[PDB]
């Protein structure tokens, strides 16, 4: 069912385009909390967001790196916050079979 | 299985590009540190390298081998070297060859502790990678859980 590849491995610049996309709605949070990431790890996107650097790639460094995440699960996670244009930007990367949700 | 390790080698006899490729993915968010805190102290090594052999909570009560202290001092030296130096790698090295007897950490004793810490990317790798064995399972809840499409 789950063929997708991890998430640390989606390329460049489909991973750019999702995070430019989360980073304008700014729902960093809402991610953080759906998934419930602890303190430490909801501090550290915050405080790199502080720096200027993007605040959904270091969510995706987080979530996608130490968990091991595929790009479905990722995609379950927009379906489920309803953040329908985040899904179409990863729709390539997920079966087509789940294109209906989008 | 016809897997490169098996649960009960010990760490120290894994091959040193093996534990690299393992190093470089505690190294991300800074895992390892994670690792050390709760590896328990005075575990019978191999007697806890099976799998479900490790009860956490019961290994706990002897207290943890490091402190926040031990890790620190990994931190600093590694500080000192080039930005791309690897603390994981530096952490492995030392446990190791830590203990005495049969004190010798494992390859299954290192599983059952990655999962322990919800690090899952470090853990499908020791399940595939080492043991040729499946993914262990993720927790209903948290970070670490799978999310169904309704």
């Amino acid at each position: 069912l789950d063929n997708t590849m991890a998430i640390r491995l989606l390329p460049l610049p489909v991973r750019a385009q999702l995070c430019a996309h989360l980073d304008a709605l700014d729902v960093w949070q809402q991610l953080a909390t759906a998934v419930k990431l602890y303190p430490d790890q909801v501090e550290q996107i915050s405080s790199q967001k502080q720096r200027g650097r993007s605040a959904s790639n270091e969510f995706l460094n987080i979530w996608g790196g130490q968990y091991n995440h595929t790009v479905q699960t990722l995609f379950a996670l927009f379906k489920k916050l309803k953040l329908h244009n985040a899904m179409r930007l990863i729709k390539d990367y997920v079966s087509e079979d789940l294109h209906k949700y989008i | 299985l016809s897997s490169k390790y098996s649960r009960n080698t010990e760490l120290r006899r894994v091959e040193d590009n093996d534990i690299y490729r393992l190093a470089k993915i505690l190294d991300e968010n800074s895992c390892w540190r994670k690792l050390m805190s709760i590896i328990p102290k005075g575990m019978d090594v191999q007697a806890c390298s099976g799998a479900g052999c490790l009860n956490f909570p019961a290994e706990i009560k002897k207290g943890f081998k490091y402190t926040a202290q031990d890790v620190f001092q990994i931190d600093e030296a590694a500080n000192r070297l080039p930005p791309d130096q690897s603390k994981s790698q530096m952490m492995i090295d030392e446990w190791k060859t830590s203990g005495k007897l049969n004190e010798r950490p494992t390859v299954g004793v290192l599983l059952q502790l990655l999962v322990q810490a919800e690090l899952f990317s470090a853990a499908d790798f020791v399940a595939l990678d080492f043991l040729n064995e499946s993914t262990p399972a993720r927790p209903v809840d948290g970070p670490g859980a799978l999310i169904s499409l309704e």
